[PDB]
């Protein structure tokens, strides 16, 4: 695995159990994403969303398709945050199914 | 919310108990294919789908910082459980987009 | 020998120990407010940058020079003595260190600070290419930590279990050693480490299946094989009947976090009521809990901050 977050909160996820690579190196966190993803050699590779790709085209073009998943929403901090709820909805509402 | 809690109040307690931590602890998940991916056909093309449920232990590791370790290693399981919700929304949300573009078109 | 001017070096030192009224402001403050208010103090005149990793590093240095510098000061029957309270500082470097060599992981990400083994020590350890040569380099100070390593590293060289068998084996060298050194009030508190010991060594374990009287170890006040037996299965009852004990407020609570707070609340009790008895170990006793106690504290206020967590989720653990 990998889990591309905070630099601090990445590392809480490079705990046995668990394997992380993470860290912010970008705002996108391209410089390491892209790298990481390129060989597929990680169980899973998930992107927070205290970071998130605006351009997810950019990703899909250099991974080739994949047939494990990618950009998996974490919060990426603590604050109480608990907005990933009505914004995950409405993020799936803009590109697919119905309008509003 | 549950899995920070402990996570970022061990940060600066940390850094010289990482080591501890991670020893107590059941070893890390595997990176190949150390989640379980299952195949499934379905209409909105031939998707694979997956649970990320693995080893991670809890409430086990001895020595170290007396609640804080602990905690942490508990914390680890709030990860695994939680991504399995996301682990199969994002892969539905490829099927439903198969579909989606096929039906408008 | 002597604590005679030992004592006298602590005491001035201790007109510069943080009060409770500190913590009190720290929470009221913001993390730009927090540090202005920080560099006051003396973990503050160890400072060295704005962000998380350099409070680590601040609080740890002022606990180098003005906590881990003690044991050099004194030699022999005095030495022994403030070593043993040293040593415990002293095992979790090892523990680490142990752990470098083993798995071959860099020298890096392990606590260094001085206690009774120095840094060279550590590093001509870390060097040490044979397991056996490994343990003369850190026999060198002279401890009972080490005499303690050197029987466990006969039995096994798997990483876990060593673990285990030093910190078991440790405290009990540890318990015969002080109980010859004499005094009521270092007496009264090693009957209370080992306690709590006993009771967290039961908790960290809890529900493996092992044997419960793996988590008994003589030293004790109250606590026997039966109620670390029921607490294993999960019960929490047995809590409910400790009393007599400064564990009286254990009594009612199931949570891991809540029993294990109260213990080093109760440690932190005993410490600071041996200022009663400043003679000899006594007041070294005090000002060490007390440091150790503080620097946490300011390490989760700090946290706390940076990050903006809830108030009440660190209001209560700053506090005993």
């Amino acid at each position: 695995m990998a889990v591309i977050a905070d630099p601090e909160t990445a590392q809480g996820f490079r705990l046995a159990g668990l394997e992380g690579y993470g860290a912010s190196s970008a705002e996108e966190a391209q410089s390491l994403l892209e790298t990481l993803v390129e060989r597929g050699g990680y169980a899973l590779v998930a992107v927070d969303e205290a970071l998130l790709p605006d351009p997810e085209r950019a990703v899909e073009r250099l991974m080739r398709g994949r047939d494990l998943p990618v950009l998996l929403p974490i919060a990426g901090l603590k604050e109480a945050f608990q907005g990933h709820d009505v914004e995950g909805y409405m993020r799936e509402l803009v590109r697919k199914t119905i309008g509003f | 919310q549950a899995a920070k809690e402990a996570y970022a109040a061990l940060l600066l307690a940390q850094a010289f108990d990482g080591p501890e931590v991670v020893a107590g602890a059941a070893l890390g998940v595997p990176p190949l294919e150390g989640v379980e991916a299952e195949v499934e056909n379905v209409w909105g093309s031939k998707v694979p789908r997956l649970k990320a449920t693995f080893p991670d232990g809890a409430l086990l590791s001895p020595v170290g910082t007396p609640a804080y370790t602990l905690e942490a290693s508990r914390a680890f399981r709030r990860y695994a459980e939680a991504l399995i919700r996301v682990a199969n929304t994002e892969t539905r949300l490829k099927k439903i987009g198969e579909e989606i573009k096929k039906t408008t078109r | 020998d002597d604590f005679a001017y030992l004592n006298a070096r602590v005491r001035v030192r201790r007109g510069t120990l943080l009060k409770e009224s500190f913590f009190q402001e720290a929470l009221d403050l913001s993390f730009a407010d927090f540090l202005r208010l920080l560099s006051e103090t003396v973990y503050g005149g160890e400072l060295a940058g704005q962000g998380l990793p350099d409070v680590d590093r601040a609080v740890l240095r002022t606990q180098a020079k003005l906590v881990g510098d003690l044991p050099r000061l004194v030699t022999g029957e005095a030495r022994e003595a403030v070593r043993l309270l040293l040593l415990r500082n002293d095992l979790h470097n090892l523990q680490a260190l142990l752990r470098a060599k083993a798995t071959g992981r860099p020298f890096e990400e392990v606590l260094l600070l001085p206690g009774t083994l120095r840094e060279e020590v550590w590093r001509q350890a870390y060097e040490a290419q044979d397991p056996a040569g490994m343990a003369q380099v850190l026999a060198v100070p002279g401890h009972p930590l080490a005499r303690a390593l050197r029987a466990v590293l006969r039995e096994t060289q798997d990483l876990a279990r060593v673990e285990a068998l030093l910190a078991k084996r440790f405290f009990e060298d540890v318990a015969k050693a002080a109980k010859g050194l004499d005094q009521p009030a270092l007496r009264d508190y090693l009957a209370l480490e080992v306690d709590a010991e006993n009771l967290r060594t039961a908790f960290k374990l809890q529900g493996s299946g092992l044997a419960p009287d793996a988590f008994f170890l003589k030293g004790g006040r109250f606590v026997d094989r039966v109620r670390f037996a029921r607490l294993m299965e999960g019960d929490y009852a047995v809590l409910d009947e400790l009393s007599g004990t400064p564990f009286s407020g254990l009594s009612g609570v199931r949570d891991l976090k809540a029993l294990e707070r109260g213990l080093r609340c109760v440690l932190l009790k005993e410490a600071k009521k041996g200022v009663q008895d400043p003679l000899g170990v006594g007041l070294v006793l005090a000002y060490v809990k007390e440091r150790e106690w503080e620097a946490v504290r300011l390490r989760l206020l700090a946290r706390r901050a940076y990050f903006g967590l809830p108030r009440a989720q660190v209001e209560e653990e700053v506090v005993c």
